[PDB]
C-alpha cells in the first residue's frame, strides 16, 4: 500500500441479587493512605466505604434488590385518561396522549427514553357509578385511518381497525398493546421541530412535539342506531410491561399546567424543600 | 501528575495545567454507526480531519450575580467551518462531542459553576406568569445558536426540573481554588441512527454559578467564560443543496 | 532556538532592547489579538533576528516544518490562557478569534 | 497570530502586564539549498 | 454492444445508448497521492462521495455560425455543492476528473465537433491587433467560471497553437451521424502533487465546431451542448477560513 | 468489523532499436473482418497496417530510432541571450529569461513540461567581432541574493556566488547548470495567478507568471576600478542534457511578440498551410 | 528555562501523514559551506 494512514465502554454488569455484606474491621494510623479525602470536581462519586471510615462488624445481610428493579416500579395499572359521553350524540373521539394525570407522567418522565409493551383496561359506569344493561365498542384508529363522524358512520364497520364489543355490566375490558413507534423507544422530551422550514412566532406550538409518540384515536360509541339515554363514563388504566428506559432525569418539583410542555406557573415557584426558621435549630 | 491533560484532534490542541479527570458520558465512546443499527442505505461521507476538530465559541463573562448560560448542541456549529458546511448540504448527521470549559481566575478569587450536559434539554416558559397563558418559547431561544442564552430561573432550569438534581447527568465543576477547566466527553445519544442537525438537538451544555463570585476590590473583575467543543465521529448523508434552516 | 523580535517598532529602535518581549496585560473586551506576524524565515521582519533565519540567508530555498515557543514572564500569581493560530496562506491576519 | 482566551487574571499586591519572549528554531525535516551570497552584511566604505 | 454505457459515481448515474469507447487520457487513472511523492506532512480530507460525484454546468446553444467555448477546470466547480465548499476552506487540492459532453441531434442533421483537454492552457491577446500592445486578458477571460467563454479565433486556439494539431491531446469526436456524447477520464497532471485551486487551472476543456452545423428548414434549430464533469479522487489539505478568490 | 464498506495503467515501454519489419501477405476475401474501416470519433488512431490494406513483400529494414529521442533532438547548444556593454558604467544586470529566441523557444514549447541539467557557453568579442586582451567576470545572483549597483560594488566579492573570471582572448568559458527549480520540472506554459488576492486589469501583467522558473540574475563586469575603452558583446548557449519531457503541444504557428506570453499579432493571422488556387490542381 | 530546546514534533502537536522524504543534508555540511573562493586582499602598484 502506497500510502500509510489508510490502513488505519468503561463497565460492564453485573447480577446483584441482595446488598452488600459489610466487613469487619480495625484501626488504622498512618500517612499516605486518606480514603476519607475526595474530589467532587472530577464529576466522580465518592467511593469512601463504612469500614474505611469508622470500626464496622461483619454483618451478612440478605436484603433483596427485586422491588427496585424497573419492571417492578413500572408494572401498576395508573389512570391515563377520563372519558365521558354526556359529546350529545353518542360517540366521542379522543386523540391519545396519556401525558394529563400527574402520577403515572412524573413517574415515566424520570427517564427520557423508554420502551415498553402495554396493557389497558376500560373501567367504565354511569357519572354516579352505577352500571346498565349497555352495549359500547372500543375502536383504534391509527394515525391515517377515517375516523368516525357520526354513531352511524361506516367507520363502525371495522373491517381491519382492532375493535372490542364490552357490555358495562361485563368485567373491564383488557388488551394487549405492543411497542408501535416507528422510533427505537418513545421519548418523553424532544428537543426541536418536526419539520423544516421557518420558525414564527405563530407557529412556536410546533416546539417539542414528536410525531413518534403520536398513535392515533380511541374511539367510542353506543353501539344501535338510535340515541341511549344513559351517561357514559369511562376510565382508562395503562401497566407497563417488558420495559427498558435509558437516561434519568432529574423528577419534576413544579406542578404540571400543560399536556405537551414543561410549562410552569412563574409567579409561584415552589422550592424543592420544606423551609425552616434557623440553620442550627432542627 | 493527572492535573495536566493534553486534547490533541485534527489541527488543535488544547493544554492544562490544573485540571480534574475527563468525564466520559455514560461510560461510552463515541463511534460511527454499525451496519446493525443502520438504516439508510446510501453511503455516508466522513471528512474526519476538517470536522473532527476543537472549534472554540464566543466568551463569556462571569460577573458578581451571573445566573447561567446554555448552548444547544449540534446548533452552536451548523454556521461554523467545513462542519457547518456539511450540515446544510446533507439531511442526516451523527456525531458526538468532546467539552472543553475554560474559566481561570487567581488564588485569591472563589467561586464555583456546574458544567453539566443535559440530553433533550426542552425549555419552559413562565406561563404568562400566573399559569393561564399556553406560551411557548421562541426560536432565538430554543436554538440560540453559537453565542447561546441566559437562564431566566436557573433554580428549575427554565423547565421546572431543579438544579439540586442536575448532577445525576454526566458534569464537572470548576471550582475555582482546585481546577480550571472541565471536559465531558459524549456519545451520540439518540432514538434514531441519524437525525437532522437543523431541527433536532440533541443535548444542551449548562454551566451555572452554584456559589457566586466573589473578590476584594483591586483584584482583576473581568473574569470571562470560554466553551471550546470537538466532533468525533461526524457522518453526513443525504446530500442535496444547501438548508440554513 | 533563538530570540524572535515580534515587536519590531519605529519607536522602538531607540531602545532596542525592547524589542525582544511584547507585553500581556489586563484586558476589559474579549478575545483581542495580542500580536501578529508572518511565518517567513528568510523574510524581512521578526525572523531576522534569528540564528535560523540568518543562516537561511546564506541559501536560496528550504524546507521543513518549523517551531515557535513562547515563554511567560509574568508572577507566580498571574493566570491566563491564550490562543496562538497559524493560518496557511490564502488570506490577511484574520478579523475576529 | 496569537489572541486572548480567556483574560490575563491577578490578585492585589502583583503587577497587571506581564511579557513573553518569543523562541524560534527548526524541526528535524529542515533542509536548505543552492548555497549564496547574503544580504545583511555590507560593504560600502573600506574597513581600516 | 459496445455504444451503450453507464457511469455511475457517488448518486448519479449516466446513461447513453449511442457512444464511442470512454478515452483514458494518457492511459492513466486518477490516484491518490503516494507518500513517496507528497511533502505536506498534514493529514488530508478525502469526502469520497460528497465531492466525488457528477455536476452539470450550464448548457450551450450550437448555432450555424458558432466558433466554440472552452472551460477551465477546477474553476468550474469552485462555487457548486460541497466541492466548491472544500476547495475554498483549504489551501491545497488535488484530484482527476470525468468529463462527459452530450449533443444530441437526428438522424437529419449533420455536424462535427472536436472535444480536447489542453492542460495549462494559456490565453493571449491580438495585441492590439497591430501587435504593438503588450495586452493582457481579464480575469473573466482567464477564469469564466462554470459558465464558460467564447473563442474568438478558433483557428489559432487565442493562443498562437493551430486546431489541426489538437488532436496530439486527449480527445473524441462527436460526430452526428455516429455519436451522442464523449467521454475524457483526465488524471492529475502537475509540478507539484498539491497545488492551490483559486489560483491555478491544471487543464481546460475545448469544444470547437469543426465541420458546422446543417439542417433543412423545418427541422429542430436548437441544438444544445451540456457538459457533466465529475471529480474522482479529490483530496484537501491545509485547512483555514474559506477563501473565495 | 462492524462497519462493511470501510473494509474497501493501460500501456507498457518496450526497447525497439529500429523500425519495424514488413510480413508478407496475400490477397483476402471474406466477410466480417475489415480492417480498413475505422472510427475516428473513439479518440484513437488508426491500426491499419500495410499488410491488410495491400500484397506486400517482406523487407527486414535496419533503420535506427536512435536520432529521433528527445535527448538527441535537445543536445545542441542555441542562442538564449545576446548582453552588450556599449549600460555605460561597465557592468551590466541581466534578468534570466531564455525565451528572447524564437528557435529554442520553439523547441522546448512542444512540451508542457521538462527537467534537465543546463551547459552554458559563453562566447564573447567586441561589437564588430575583433578580440582584445581584456578581463572580465560574470557572476550568478540566486533570487535574493545582493545584486550589483556598480562597477566597484562589494557584491563582487563572490565570497558564496559562484563566479568565472575569464579573458576575452581566451576560448569560450563553458560550466555544467543542474536542475533548480523549487518544483520537480519547468513548465513553459502557466494557467493562472503566483499569488492570491483581487485580480483587476491593473494587475493582469501576473497571469501566466511561475516563479518556479525565475532563477535570478546574470551579471557582468570589467575587472578593474578604471573604465575599459573596449564594447563588450556576449552571447549566450545552452545545451539541455539528461532531459525529460511530459505532455506535448501544438507547435506554435504564430512568431512571437513578447518574451512572457503567447501574444500574437491579430490582423495578420498566419495560416499554416501554403495556399493554392484550385482543389483539384497541384 | 533549562537551556534545552523543544523536542515537540509533528505527530504530538497536530495529526500527520506519512511523508518518505529524500531531501539531502549535503550542502549545508561545512565542507560545502566554506569551499568557495572569496576576495581577501586587493594589492596596487601605482
Ligand atoms: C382497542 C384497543 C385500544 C387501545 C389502543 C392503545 C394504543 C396506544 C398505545 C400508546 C403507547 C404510549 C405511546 C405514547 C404516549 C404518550 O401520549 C406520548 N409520549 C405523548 O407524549
Ligand atoms: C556562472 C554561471 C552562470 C550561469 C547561470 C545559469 C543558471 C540559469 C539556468 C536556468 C535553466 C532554465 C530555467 C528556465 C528558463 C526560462 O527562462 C523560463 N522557463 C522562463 O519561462
Amino acid at each position: 500500500d502506497p500510502i500509510a494512514d489508510m490502513i488505519d465502554s468503561l463497565t460492564a454488569l453485573q447480577v446483584l441479587p441482595t446488598a452488600a455484606n459489610t466487613e469487619a474491621s480495625s484501626h488504622r494510623l498512618g500517612t499516605g493512605v486518606v480514603p476519607a479525602l475526595q474530589a467532587a470536581e472530577t464529576g466522580a462519586s465518592s467511593n469512601a466505604s463504612d469500614k474505611n471510615l469508622i470500626e464496622t462488624r461483619c454483618v451478612l445481610n440478605h436484603h433483596s434488590t427485586q422491588e427496585t428493579a424497573i419492571g417492578n416500579f413500572f408494572s401498576r395499572a395508573g389512570l391515563v385518561s377520563i372519558i365521558t359521553m354526556p359529546n350529545t350524540d353518542g360517540y366521542v373521539n379522543w386523540d391519545i396522549d396519556l401525558m394529563g394525570y400527574a402520577q403515572l407522567r412524573r413517574k415515566c418522565e424520570l427517564f427520557t427514553y423508554m420502551r415498553f409493551d402495554a396493557e389497558f383496561t376500560f373501567v367504565v359506569a354511569k357519572p354516579n357509578g352505577v352500571l346498565v344493561p349497555q352495549l359500547l365498542q372500543y375502536m383504534y384508529v391509527p394515525p391515517g385511518a377515517p375516523k368516525p363522524t357520526s354513531r352511524d358512520s361506516f367507520a363502525w364497520q371495522t373491517a381491519t381497525n382492532p375493535s372490542v364489543f364490552v357490555k358495562m355490566t361485563d368485567p373491564p375490558a383488557q388488551v394487549s398493546v405492543p411497542f408501535m413507534s416507528p422510533a427505537s423507544a418513545y421519548q418523553w422530551f424532544y428537543d426541536g421541530y418536526p419539520t423544516f422550514g421557518e420558525h414564527l412566532q405563530a407557529n412556536d406550538l410546533d416546539y417539542g412535539q414528536c410525531p413518534n409518540n403520536m398513535m392515533g384515536t380511541f374511539s367510542i360509541r353506543t353501539v344501535g342506531t338510535e340515541k341511549s339515554p344513559h351517561s357514559i363514563t369511562l376510565r382508562v388504566y395503562m401497566r407497563i410491561k417488558h420495559v427498558r428506559a435509558w437516561i434519568p432525569r432529574p423528577l419534576r418539583n413544579q406542578p404540571y399546567l400543560f399536556k405537551t410542555n414543561p410549562n410552569y406557573k412563574g409567579n409561584d415557584i415552589k422550592c424543592t424543600s420544606t423551609s425552616r426558621d434557623k440553620i442550627t435549630t432542627l | 501528575s493527572d492535573r495536566v491533560a493534553q486534547l490533541t484532534i485534527g489541527n488543535s490542541t488544547i493544554t492544562t495545567q490544573e485540571a480534574a479527570n475527563i468525564v466520559i458520558a455514560y461510560g461510552e465512546w463515541p463511534e460511527y454507526c454499525p451496519d446493525t443499527d443502520a438504516t439508510a442505505v446510501d453511503k455516508p461521507t466522513r471528512p474526519d480531519v476538517s470536522v473532527n476538530r476543537f472549534f472554540t465559541l464566543d466568551t463569556k463573562s462571569w460577573a458578581k450575580d451571573s445566573k447561567g448560560w446554555y448552548w444547544k448542541f449540534p446548533d452552536v456549529l451548523t454556521e461554523v467551518g467545513v462542519f457547518g458546511q456539511n450540515a446544510q448540504f446533507h439531511y442526516l448527521y451523527r456525531s458526538g462531542f468532546c467539552v472543553h470549559v475554560q474559566c481561570n481566575a487567581s488564588k485569591f478569587h472563589q467561586g464555583a459553576l456546574l458544567v453539566a450536559v443535559l440530553p433533550e434539554y426542552v425549555l419552559g416558559t413562565i406561563a404568562g406568569g400566573t399559569g393561564n397563558e399556553n406560551s411557548h418559547p421562541p426560536y432565538a431561544t430554543t436554538q440560540p445558536g453559537q453565542v447561546g442564552a441566559v437562564l431566566t430561573h436557573p433554580y428549575v432550569l427554565d423547565a421546572g426540573i431543579p438544579l439540586s438534581q442536575l448532577t445525576v447527568c454526566p458534569h464537572q465543576w470548576i471550582n475555582l481554588r482546585t481546577n480550571n477547566c472541565a471536559t465531558i466527553i459524549v456519545p451520540y445519544m439518540n432514538t434514531v441512527p441519524f437525525d437532522s442537525a437543523l431541527n433536532h438537538c440533541n443535548f444542551g451544555l449548562l454551566v451555572i454559578p452554584v456559589v457566586p463570585l466573589d473578590f476584594n476590590a483591586g483584584a482583576t473583575s473581568e473574569i470571562p467564560i470560554t466553551v471550546t467543543i470537538a466532533p468525533m465521529c461526524a457522518e453526513f448523508a443525504g446530500l442535496r443543496q444547501a438548508v440554513k434552516q | 532556538e533563538t530570540i524572535l523580535e515580534v515587536n519590531n517598532l519605529k519607536t522602538n529602535e531607540t531602545t532596542p532592547m525592547q524589542r525582544l518581549c511584547f507585553p500581556v496585560s489586563v484586558q476589559s473586551k474579549t478575545g483581542e489579538l495580542c500580536a501578529a506576524f508572518r511565518a517567513d524565515p528568510g523574510r524581512d521582519g521578526p525572523w531576522q533576528s534569528t540564528i535560523l533565519g540568518q543562516l537561511c540567508r546564506y541559501y536560496t530555498q528550504w524546507s521543513g516544518s518549523l517551531e515557535v515557543t513562547f515563554m511567560f514572564a509574568g508572577s507566580f500569581m498571574a493566570t491566563g490562557k491564550m490562543l496562538i493560530a497559524y493560518t496557511p496562506p490564502g488570506g490577511n491576519v484574520p478579523a475576529d478569534r | 497570530t496569537i489572541w486572548y482566551q480567556t483574560n490575563y487574571v491577578v490578585p492585589i499586591g502583583a503587577p497587571t502586564t506581564a511579557y513573553i519572549v518569543a523562541l524560534a528554531a527548526a524541526q528535524d525535516n529542515f533542509t536548505m539549498k543552492l548555497c549564496k551570497d547574503t544580504e545583511d552584511i555590507e560593504q560600502t566604505a573600506n574597513i581600516q
